[PDB]
Parts: C-alpha cells; structure tokens; sequence
C-alpha cells in the first residue's frame, strides 16, 4: 500500500 | 499526548495545520482537476495526521485504518470550512471558487455540492471558530474508524479541550455542552456526505471519466 | 414541547417507546424475508413513536416525512443495538430471532453490516449505555437526520441535550465526566449513520429481483 | 406517499 510508505 | 493542558493541544493542532494548496469547463476537466487537488492534499493530510496528539502513538496498522475510513470526511470539513466566508459557493483552492451550477458539469456532483453548502452555512450559522475546527477534524481522524482505548482517552482530551474554548469565550455552563452537542451531531452530517461522496467517485472510476492516481484508488477501495 | 422539565422529558419518552415485535422464524431469501417483514411493521409503530416524541408534531407535515425518510433505518438500528447489549456476538432482531454473525453469512454481503453493528452493541455495553439515554439519542437521530437536508428542531435539541447532561449530573458523574460521556454518545451516531448508508446501499441492491411498499418508499427516498 | 398517509 502507498500509505504505507507516506506514513513512513 | 494525555499530558498535554487545553492550551497546549490547541497549540498542538494549529500549528499541525496543512497548507490550503492552489489548483491546476466540462465534465473530465474538472474531475481532472478536482482528483488532482485531491491527491497533493491527501500527501498533506498524512503528514498532518501524524502531527496530531496520540495518533503517532498508534501502530501502523492502526493509523492506516483511521486514514482509509476519515480521508474524504476531512477533505470535505477542510472545504467545509474554507467555504463559510464565501457563501453559496465552494473553495476547493483560492483560484477554484465553484459555485452549485458548476457542479452540474459532472453527473451526479450538485447533489454532493448541496450537502457541502448546506454543512458551511451552518458552520456560518454556529459561528464556528478555528480553534474548534481544528478539534473536530482531529475527532473526524481518531473516531470514524475507531469501530472497524487509547484512541478514545484522545478523544476525551479533545473534549475537554473544545470546553476549555466555550468556557473561555464566555459560554455559560449550559451554554457549553449544548455548543459542543450541536457541533458534534454535524459531524453524523459529514459522514453522510462522504458515504454519497464515496459513492460517487466509484461511480466516476467505472465510467472512467479521468484516470484516478494509484493513491487515491487505494484509498477508494479501502471502502468497496 | 419547549417548557419540559428534564425528567418530564425522560419519562415522556420513555412512555412513547414503541413494542418489542416478533419475528416469524422456524435461506437467504427466508432470512431477508423475515427482516424485510419485521421492519415493515416496525416502521408503523416508529410512525406513531415519531409523533409522541416533543416538538416533532409542531412540524409541518412535509419535514415530518423528510425526517423519517432519512433516518428510519438508523432508528431501526439502534432499536437492534440497543436491544442486542445483553447478547454478546448475537443481534437481537426479535425476542425469537436471535442471529449469530455466522448466521449472517447467509445473505451476501450481509455479514459485514453484522460486524458493525454487533461493534456498536458492544460499545453500548462497554460504556454501559442506560435506557434514558438510549431513548435521548434515538430521538436526536430523528431531529438530526435530515435536519440541515428550522431554530425550533436546534431548540428541541437543545434540550435533549440538557436532559442527557441531567442524566449524567444525577448518575453522580463529575461535569468534565458529564461532557466526555456526552460526546462519546454523540460521536457512536456518525457511526450508527455510517452503517445507515451501507445498510442502505446493501438494501438497494437487494432490489435486484420479499419486499413490501413502504419499505419501498423508505428505500426510493434515499434514490 | 405511503408514510405521509400514515402520519396522517
Ligand atoms: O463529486 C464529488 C465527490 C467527492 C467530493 O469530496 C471532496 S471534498 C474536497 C475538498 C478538497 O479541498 C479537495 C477535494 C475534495 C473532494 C474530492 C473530489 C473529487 C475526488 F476525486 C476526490 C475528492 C466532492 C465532490
Ligand atoms: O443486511 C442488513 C441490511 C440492513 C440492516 O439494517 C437493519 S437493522 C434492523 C433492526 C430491526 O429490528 C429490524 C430490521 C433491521 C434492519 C433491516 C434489515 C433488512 C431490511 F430489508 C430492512 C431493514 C440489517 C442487515
């Protein structure tokens, strides 16, 4: 998931 | 998070506060420009979300969850509440100012568009301050995934923090959590808004009227 | 309807509660069946429920229906949440049809409007949510509803509001415990309105080839 | 309208 990445 | 004095989560949310972003007609042109906004917002949101109390303090499992079901609900009290001093108009960006005819552009806008008037003219109607909008969108972040402890201990700090601003502009007793009700029972309003907007964008993304970017289908499928 | 004493609103609402219906139950198309059955006769009594219930007949009779028509469903559903506090993993949709959240898995996407309502009844339990209350939030989803969708509905509201922090001062709770309580409340109503449009949505397509008139009605005013 | 009847 790219929220992932954004949330990191 | 739970340390934090009224004042200071005050402090704590505005200066968590993303930064209203510019914009880049028929019916692709402007759901061009409406996705696109929307995705260089979302880019903010995140980060402001995690500028929040508590939030930071949740796995990320958690923080997605909360990000999935809330992303459009802020979005709209963010536009919500950038519309009141424009009255009968919508301010997705200071060079997009729509008004309820423009909505008519796209298939099935106006009826979302009536729903946003109607939440700012009430914001307009309460006299909503920024001090509270700030609270409401950081309750709109921990609650509406909540369902799907200490989530609501954050919840309860933001409670006595919107108090705290009723009890200091010289609200009376009754006064204040009669404010703090009617404030609160807006935000059943804004979920429903996100509900028929939610639908709609999936509606848009099967009639391809514009190319979605792979984040905002991501967050849009988080719903189904 | 303006000049009630918070206990007067109490029991006054409290008295206008609507009976506890029974079900029909001894399939997917037998299980939609009984529910599309129990709550079209629910929404009789609601009807009549909804006039007891102060300031709502002050009203014209073109906003009584526009109330309604937007928050039938969530009455219907906090009717069931509320009913379903003392059973844990089970709605409790009539006092004989008791469904379990694999039970739900019957109807086709059924079981994940289960989930979030068997959520909510624990929630209820969790915050130990008292029939007074319940009786205030029920009647603040019917004013609230379709509200911005008049200065006397805000003025009604006003004081249910007025009553639930009456309820909570008298339960012997601390006033920054009264206005924490009282917002947590309120809040479980933007998820009671969450499940209202799924629920909706999920009706809807249920109108793909059991169902009776006015739950047509019910269902079309939602488009 | 059915409902509308019903509220008489
Ligand atoms: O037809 C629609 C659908 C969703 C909508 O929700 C919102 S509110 C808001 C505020 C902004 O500052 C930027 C975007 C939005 C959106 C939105 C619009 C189109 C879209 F694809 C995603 C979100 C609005 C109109
Ligand atoms: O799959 C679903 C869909 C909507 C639902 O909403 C509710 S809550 C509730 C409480 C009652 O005492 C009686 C009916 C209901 C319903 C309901 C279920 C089916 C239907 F067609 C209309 C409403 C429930 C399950």
């Amino acid at each position: 998931k790219i929220l992932h990445r954004l949330l990191q | 998070a739970l340390s934090l004095t009224a004042d200071q989560m005050v402090s704590a949310l505005l200066d968590a506060e993303p930064p209203i972003l510019y914009s880049e007609f028929s019916e692709a042109s402007m759901m061009g420009l409406l996705t696109n906004l929307a995705d260089r917002e979302l880019v903010h949101m995140i980060n402001w979300a995690k500028r929040v109390p508590g939030f930071v303090d949740l796995t990320l499992h958690d923080q997605v969850h909360l990000l999935e079901c809330a992303w459009l609900e802020i979005l709209m009290i963010g536009l919500v509440w950038r519309s009141m001093e424009h009255p009968g108009k919508l301010l997705f960006a200071p060079n997009l100012l729509l008004d309820r005819n423009q909505g008519k552009c796209v298939e099935g806008m106006v009826e979302i568009f009536d729903m946003l008037l109607a939440t700012s003219s009430r914001f307009r109607m309460m006299n909503l301050q920024g001090e509270e909008f700030v609270c409401l969108k950081s309750i709109i972040l921990l609650n509406s995934g909540v369902y799907t402890d200490h989530i609501h201990r954050v919840l309860d700090k933001i409670t006595d923090t919107l108090i705290h601003l009723m009890a200091k502009a010289g609200l009376t007793l009754q006064q204040q959590h009669q404010r703090l009700a009617q404030l609160l029972l807006i935000l059943s309003h804004i979920r429903h808004m996100s509900n028929k907007g939610m639908e709609h964008l999936y509606s848009m993304k099967c009639k391809n009227v514009v190319p979605l970017s792979d984040l905002l289908l991501e967050m849009l499928d988080a719903h189904r």
